[PDB]
């Protein structure tokens, strides 16, 4: 319910190991973003927001209007991404209050 | 947060379950194509 | 027993993860064979 | 805490609505009970009430504390799932509700 207020778009089944990765996602009208929100790349099966492989702060949309639908993009750098390690990962959007408000389908780096 | 962790894992599991089924179906087709190609060479 | 439920799901997911990885691995090798065989046969 | 019964030779796929034999082993780490049950659960279950069906795990005769005894149970296809695409697993659930065994997942197809 609350777990799908952020929607990750066009997530692939796999990404090339240590290649730059654009992460696209949408804020639905149900979330009011915050400058301390962030997107993490989590190994599938994580237990806490602390278990991320890497992360980026989510840039606060400029001229934000409450209740709107907003598209966002983050450029994860290859040198902070997993190698071909046999694991599956997913994007998770985490608010400044610690809530997970969206989680993508999983992907492997290979 | 404990609930979010369980939800995110079910979501990942469901996608990997679908991808396994797609993979097994391809596995069956590729194996039939090989049997056909090997059979072509014996004649 | 929320942690037992999470544990059981983790181990079930890990098994399906391994099955998917092996099936896709084999699939890529099956494709290499199909090309190798076809090279003897058509073009 | 969760590996005290082990399900042996548990396969990837069993025939739908068909006679099934379920092999599992009691390890000397937990103690059997007549009203302990082996449940078949859809993967992702949250509590023990999410069972699909079960059978009582029979008590072995002359049960010696701290032994290793293998058991076989015969679920019949009337109680078993159809070819539904879902993954299930075996779970040994005791008489006081704890689950002390969760098998690898299998389909019915």
């Amino acid at each position: 319910s609350n777990f799908a207020h952020v929607i990750f778009q066009n997530v692939a089944k796999s990404y090339l190991p240590n290649a730059h990765l654009e992460c696209h996602y949408t804020l639905t009208p149900y979330i009011h973003p915050h400058p301390k929100d962030w997107v993490g790349i989590f190994k599938v099966g994580w237990s806490t927001a602390r278990d991320y492989y890497t992360f980026l702060w989510s840039p606060m949309p400029e001229h934000y209007v409450e209740g709107s639908t907003v598209n966002c993009v983050l450029a994860f750098q290859g040198y902070y991404l997993p190698n071909d390690d046999g694991e599956f990962y997913q994007f998770c959007y985490v608010t400044h209050k610690g809530e997970i408000r969206g989680a993508s389908t999983p992907f492997q780096f290979r | 947060e404990s609930v979010a962790s369980h939800f995110a894992l079910v979501t990942a599991y469901e996608d990997i379950k679908k991808r396994l089924k797609d993979s097994e179906k391809e596995n069956s087709l590729l194996k039939k194509r090989i049997r056909f190609l090997e059979e072509k060479l014996i004649a």
